């Protein structure tokens, strides 16, 4: 269970704030990972 | 809109919405989970 997926909206704020949109708004993000999970099975 | 808001002396920036919280009546501003201030109320209207 996991980090950014398009986070950019926090959907209003419409239930509290989670942990990740709480970080977001002081600059911590997290950058997507070059191959997605897609891929990872692809080559397994 | 994002705009520089000056709440009853609480300076800030940010976009202020219509909020599904409910305060309490001897409540005033609200916090966020790591302490940050998530929700206030206008000193004027009364609205959240
Ligand atoms: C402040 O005054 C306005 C009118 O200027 C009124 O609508 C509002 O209810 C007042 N707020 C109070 C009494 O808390």
């Amino acid at each position: 269970t996991l980090f950014i997926k398009q986070y950019g909206d926090c959907l209003g704020d419409i239930a509290a704030r989670d942990l990740i949109c709480a970080q977001k708004f002081n600059g911590l993000t997290v950058l997507p990972p070059l191959l997605t999970d897609e891929m990872i099975a692809q080559y397994t | 809109k994002c705009v520089n808001f000056n709440f009853n002396g609480l300076t800030g920036t940010g976009v202020l919405t219509k909020s599904n919280k409910k305060f309490l009546p001897f409540q005033q501003f609200g916090r966020d989970i790591v302490d940050t201030t998530d929700a206030v109320r206008d000193p004027q209207t009364l609205e959240i």
